């Protein structure tokens, strides 16, 4: 079950998801989740290989977080000694004596006359009844909330596996990119891969752009921000990594005028000539 | 959160005396067992506490003035100036709802001392009982100073702006813009918000002016964060109160049985109260577990709510407060976070 | 670290924060005020001859002394049978009250008045209350003290009332338990012969009462032999019913305030803390109680009220470090001057790392170093933790610090500034989900 | 009798109570009952009541008053 | 105890005994109505989430 989800295949980026089945290799919907957060296909197509690497360096290092120092890790061993504690309660709760002269019937039976033997087995009775009601109601609140733990894992692999999420901090920190699940003891581990960014650099943008002319066209970025660099010359880059790229209507969209946006008359962009 | 109560086992059902200690002996590890209970409790809770902080930590900020920001009171949200009640990390409304709670003070440096010094004033206090009862009341991972910092760096979040990622670039746009944006997605156009900016922005005033009023029982929020305070009080009463269950004995203190009876009578006697007070100890610690396990879910609710509603602009209803969500704040309430959601309603 | 291997029990126990037993309290004070009390009077039991059964004779004992060693030697035990306390706690305890029942018995009879029996000693004679802590008592009495014989043992056979036009129905009349039956008045010093059925039987003001003295001449024995249903009451006086005792000098309390002590004051015992407070309750009842009956106040001969507060255990911690094998004490929410001046400690704790205040309470094994940490494993509270010393290995005192957000400064100029990514990583976040 | 006045209680022997609210139970009159009244005269000494559990006498309350016997002064307080 | 039954609790035993046996009730009814309490308070807090 856990290993066909690797390659499965629903529909593509851009559409609703669960009526139509592309046949996209794995490659190119990893570059389209990237191309989603907000890096450029430019950026995209001069760092493939660099891409690949770095997703292959993160994917091998995954096995190094299996220890108790990892917290998801010391969550499964936590869930293994919970199943164990129960047992272990169970099985130790049986010498207890409650007051009786031993926690063995034979015993009981050895030294005492028939009244006092009954009042003797009625203590342990009356014990071990009390710590199997005990027992069933704890193991009743772990199954319950187990069940609502399964539906969240359910809506964990909806969300995070078979598509990219949106939402924050949903499927790990960062920017989620995929995510891969297996199986664990006694429940699923999740592999969320997430775009970290590094070495930011501080740049001038600009809140949209309009000409000069009877009402006015104003332009806004998608996806990403109208920059600087490094009479001036605007330039559009990726909200995700740094490129200037010519500002199109690939890009731009068209809104209305507002008083924070830049007033220009020279090398305007291609959407904001007539 | 909840408090965190840690019990001597030896000290509860024996309460000192050697015949209880040396009869205590045929149950098996129930005091071990009850103690290491209660610090896997207690370990669970700090790591959902550390956890939290660490996700709803900003990792770069604006500077923000200290009245108006545009035409914006942030006053209320604002650590004050050289006033500085004891906290300094502590806001203005994080003050006032503090205020309006009654709690007892657990003397986390000096309460032993306090305890034996005062006497008389408040009878039947729980914080002074532990030292009887032999129940330990365990102090918060952290102390209010830091979680008021965590709280208060929120205010000035940066995040990147609202048409892009997110979390991918950092755009240091001043609050009234971003708040401007806010209200451009919910469908008002920037004519309507160029022509009414400052009726807007005191609309806006009206509405953080008066968070206060609504720290009464009669409010929903602020009556549950009272039951969580009483919940907390209700655990200790629970655990102090049945030291004075007989179970049938002749007394409830081990002391009177030891003078009154014989040594076979004695010791039936004293099995009687070690019974009792094992099972309604092992019953506190059932109830523990369960109020733990719900409570480090919330503290994961909590995070959630956060990351959507304070650090972002919602799109679903009823998420983040009722109509339409704008901008969201948290600050810090005994055993959780207070959440003020800010809302367009129309009329 | 040996109350942290034995209160968790095992060799083996990672590194942590331990909640530990802590040691036992001691008992060394007494602060004890008794009145000069009058002896208890046993010379109407001791002197003349012994009531019957139905006509016991009662006595009630307070604020008084008891030399019961000098009566338990005049008497010779034959059956005891005590509910709720022992004849040795009775030699040695103090009582708001004690209620004596005693009246001449033969041995041969001693299981008529036995808790459940069926015959006419507890139906019109005598029934044993159990409301009390109480005790039965057969024994016979020496002939040479000043204790005479009656001329026999005599009971009291049948008592019932006569009713309806012909008194053609008989109903018996029973006693309830502790009290008289209305049939002892037919012959308040015994029957004289048996089965004495009454020649009139005295018409009373709702019909006709019959009694049978069948409860015969039975032969008085040839030592006189006697009951007695003892009874005694705790915390329903002021003063009690002490035994005769000399106990030194231990009546003042005016320097040994906020040690624990035990204490016998006017006969209630126990063990806590005196401390000089402002009266409150009522002087005149000298105890000032709590809603469970636990006393927390005394009006003392002195003329000063004082609080008793049960003498407290300090709580303490351990802190373990299980890789460099160190550890250190935390003594949770005490001062550091309390812990110099007391004891109920352990054997190493007879003493730099010594009593450092922090803000969870006073420390032992930590060097306060000013130093701070952001991930650390053995937290203590009040962002307060731990740290393992890599070279002394020691414990420090460190703190958790918080690291402040950096500030990206928005510009003057018409736009704004906006950092952008220009390398990346990617970050891999595990999770577990049960199911 | 009024139980919001704490009228004819028995206080507690041996022991007080401070500042605290508790349940007891014991021998107590009934709220609202007016029991029977008695002018110190005539008839009373021909009259047998029943002790049962025994009663709770209310001495002095027309004290510092105007009145008169029954069978114009101030009124004193007779023990009954 | 003998029986679940006050009436026959107080038919069979004298005064002690009768004491002791309806202990045994008393005590077994309140650690029930406990688990009661509890496990209402636990599904009263799932239905309300
Ligand atoms: C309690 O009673 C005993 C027995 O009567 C008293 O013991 C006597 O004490 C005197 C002291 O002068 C001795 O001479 C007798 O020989 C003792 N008799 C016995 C049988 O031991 C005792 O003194 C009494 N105690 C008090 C203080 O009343
Ligand atoms: C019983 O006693 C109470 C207390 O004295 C009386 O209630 C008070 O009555 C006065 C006059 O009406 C009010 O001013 C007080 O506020 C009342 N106190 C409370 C707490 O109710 C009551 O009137 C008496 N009841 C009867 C039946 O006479
Ligand atoms: C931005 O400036 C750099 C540095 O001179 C330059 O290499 C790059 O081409 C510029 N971006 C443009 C012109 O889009
Ligand atoms: C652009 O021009 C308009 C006048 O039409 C002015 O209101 C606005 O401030 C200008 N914007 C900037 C930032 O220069
Ligand atoms: C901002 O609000 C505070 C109280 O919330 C008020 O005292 C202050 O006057 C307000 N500032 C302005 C400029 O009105
Ligand atoms: C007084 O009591 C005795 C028995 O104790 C009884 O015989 C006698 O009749 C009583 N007195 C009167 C006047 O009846
Ligand atoms: C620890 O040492 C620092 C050094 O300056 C001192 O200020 C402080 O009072 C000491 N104690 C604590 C609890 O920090
Ligand atoms: C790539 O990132 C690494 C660290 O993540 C950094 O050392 C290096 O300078 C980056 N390369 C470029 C071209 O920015
Ligand atoms: C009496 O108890 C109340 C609480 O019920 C408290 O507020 C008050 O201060 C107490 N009075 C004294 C004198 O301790």
């Amino acid at each position: 079950y856990t290993s066909s989800l690797l390659g499965s295949i629903a529909g593509a980026g851009w559409t609703a998801g669960l009526s139509s089945f592309a046949a996209i290799p794995f490659a190119q919907s990893i570059f389209y989740r990237m191309n989603g957060i907000g890096i450029t296909q430019q950026v995209l197509s001069e760092n493939q290989k660099l891409i690949a690497n770095k997703f292959n360096q993160a994917l091998g290092a995954m096995q190094t977080g299996f220890t108790t120092t990892n917290l998801a890790f010391s969550k499964v061993q936590d869930a293994v000694n919970a199943n164990a504690q129960a047992l272990s309660k169970l099985a130790s709760e049986l010498s207890n004596t409650f007051g009786a002269i031993s926690s063995s019937i034979s015993d009981i039976l050895k030294r005492l006359d028939a009244v006092e033997q009954e009042a003797q087995i009625d203590r342990l009775i009356n014990g071990r009844l009390t710590s199997l009601n005990a027992f069933v109601a704890q193991q009743l609140v772990r199954s319950e909330t187990a069940a609502r733990s399964a539906q969240l894992a359910s809506d964990k692999v909806n969300e995070c596996v078979k598509s990219q999420s949106k939402r924050n901090g949903f499927c790990g920190s960062g920017t989620h990119i995929v995510s891969f699940v297996i199986n664990a003891p006694n429940g699923f581990y999740f592999f969320h891969v997430g775009y970290v960014p590094t070495n930011h650099v501080n740049v001038t943008a600009a809140y949209g752009l309009c000409n000069t002319d009877t009402p006015p066209r104003c332009i806004a970025p998608i996806d990403g921000y109208f920059v600087l660099n490094n009479v001036d010359q605007w330039y559009y880059t990726g909200s995700s990594f740094f490129n200037p790229e010519p500002i199109t209507m690939a890009n731009a969209r068209y809104v209305s005028q507002d008083v924070k946006f830049e007033n220009l008359t020279n090398q305007l962009p291609p959407p904001l000539l007539n | 959160t909840i408090q965190k109560v840690t019990v001597d086992c030896k000290q509860y059902v024996c309460n000192g005396f050697q015949k209880c200690e040396q009869l205590l002996r045929e149950y098996g590890q129930f005091c071990a067992k009850i103690n290491q209970a209660l610090h896997g409790a207690n370990l669970m809770q700090d790591e959902s506490v550390a956890n939290l902080f660490s996700d709803i930590k900003t990792h770069k900020s604006q500077p923000l003035n200290a009245g108006l920001n545009g035409d914006f009171n942030l006053t209320l949200l604002q650590v004050p100036q050289v006033s500085t009640s004891q906290y300094s990390h502590r806001s203005a409304i994080e003050d006032l709802l503090f205020n309006k709670v009654t709690i007892a003070d657990p003397g986390y440096m000096q309460g032993y001392d306090d305890c034996m010094k005062q006497g008389p004033p408040s009878a039947r206090d729980l914080i002074c009982a532990q030292y009887v009862a032999g129940y330990k009341v365990l102090p918060p991972l952290y102390d209010p100073n830091m979680e008021g910092a965590y709280t208060s760096s929120l205010l000035g979040s940066i995040a990147g702006a609202g048409w892009t990622a997110g979390l991918s670039s950092f755009a240091a746009i001043p609050f009234a813009q971003s708040i401007f944006y806010r209200m451009n997605g919910i469908g008002i156009t920037q004519q309507v918000l160029s022509e009414n900016q400052k009726l807007i922005a005191n609309k806006f005033n009206q509405a953080l002016g008066a968070m206060q009023t609504g720290f009464t029982t009669t409010n929903l929020a602020f009556s549950k964060v009272q039951d969580a305070v009483n919940a907390n009080a209700q655990a200790l009463s629970k655990l102090a109160s049945e030291l004075s269950n007989t179970f049938g004995a002749i007394s409830s203190s081990i002391s009177d049985i030891l003078k009154r009876l014989d040594a076979v009578e004695q010791e039936a006697q004293i099995d009687r109260l070690i019974n009792g007070r094992l099972t309604s100890l092992n019953a506190f610690v059932a109830q523990q577990l369960v109020r733990s396990e719900t409570a480090a879910r919330s503290a994961q609710l909590a995070s959630d709510k956060v990351n959507e509603c304070v650090k972002s602009q919602s799109k679903r209803n009823g998420f983040c407060g009722s109509g339409t969500h704008i901008v969201s704040f948290v600050i810090n309430a005994p055993n959780g976070f207070y959440f003020f959601h800010v809302g367009y309603v129309p009329t | 670290l040996s109350q942290l291997y034995c209160s968790y029990e095992s060799f083996d126990v990672g590194s942590g924060v331990y909640s530990v037993s802590s040691f036992e309290v001691h008992s060394r004070g007494q602060f004890i005020e008794q009145p000069n009390s009058v002896e208890c009077d046993f010379t109407k039991l001791l002197s003349g001859t012994p009531p019957q059964v139905y006509n016991f004779n009662r006595l009630v004992f307070t604020n008084c002394n008891y030399n019961l060693t000098k009566l338990l030697s005049l008497f010779m035990v034959n059956e005891f049978s005590c509910d709720g306390i022992s004849p040795d706690a009775i030699a040695r305890g103090c009582y708001s009250s004690l209620t004596v029942d005693y009246f001449a018995y033969p041995l041969s009879m001693k299981s008529y008045m036995q808790p459940g029996s069926a015959g006419v000693i507890s139906q019109y004679n005598y029934k044993q209350s159990f409301a009390n802590p109480t005790c039965r008592i057969f024994a016979t009495a020496p002939a040479n003290l000043t204790i005479t014989k009656p001329s026999s043992y005599s009971f009291i056979s049948k008592c019932s009332r006569l009713t309806g036009d012909n008194s053609h129905i008989e109903t018996p009349i029973v006693i309830n338990p502790g009290e008289y039956s209305i049939c002892k008045n037919f012959a308040p010093n015994g029957f004289s012969q048996d089965g004495d059925y009454f020649t009139r039987q005295l018409s009373q003001l709702e019909g006709g009462g019959i009694l049978v003295g069948v409860g015969s001449v039975t032969p008085m024995t040839d030592t006189l032999q006697m009951g007695f249903i003892i009874s005694v009451q705790y915390g329903t006086d002021t003063n009690s019913v002490c035994p005769m005792m000399d106990l030194g000098n231990s009546t003042t309390i005016t320097d040994k305030l906020g040690v624990c002590v035990e204490y016998n004051l006017y006969g209630v015992s126990g063990r806590g803390v005196f401390i000089n407070c402002t009266a409150v309750g009522v002087k005149q009842q000298r105890f000032v109680y709590d809603g469970f009956d636990n006393l927390i106040g005394y009006y003392s001969d002195d003329g000063n009220y004082y609080c008793v507060r049960p003498c407290v255990s300090v709580p303490l911690s351990v802190v373990y470090d299980k890789t460099t094998n160190s550890h250190a004490t935390i003594f949770g929410s005490v001062a550091c001057e309390h812990i110099t001046t007391m004891l109920h400690q352990f054997s190493r704790t007879t003493q730099n790392s010594g009593p450092l205040q922090t803000a969870v309470g006073c420390v032992i094994g930590l060097v306060n170093s000013s130093m701070v940490v952001d991930n650390c494993q053995l937290p203590l509270g009040q962002s307060l933790c731990a740290v393992p010393s890599t070279t002394s290995s020691q414990l420090q005192l460190a703190t958790i610090n918080y690291t402040q957000p950096q500030l990206l400064s928005p510009l003057n100029s018409s736009g704004f500034v906006v950092q952008v990514p220009t390398n990346f990583s990617f970050g891999i976040t595990q999770e577990y989900i049960q199911t | 009798i009024n139980a919001s006045k704490a009228d004819g209680i028995i206080y507690p022997t041996g022991k007080s109570y401070s500042n605290i609210s508790l349940t007891l139970q014991g021998l107590f009159p009934k709220h609202g009952d007016l029991g029977e009244q008695y002018i110190y005269v005539s008839d009373y000494a021909t009259k047998v009541v029943p002790f049962n559990n025994g009663f709770v006498v209310r001495i002095g309350a027309a004290a510092n008053a105007t009145g008169s016997v029954i069978i114009q002064k101030t009124i004193k307080k007779i023990y009954p």
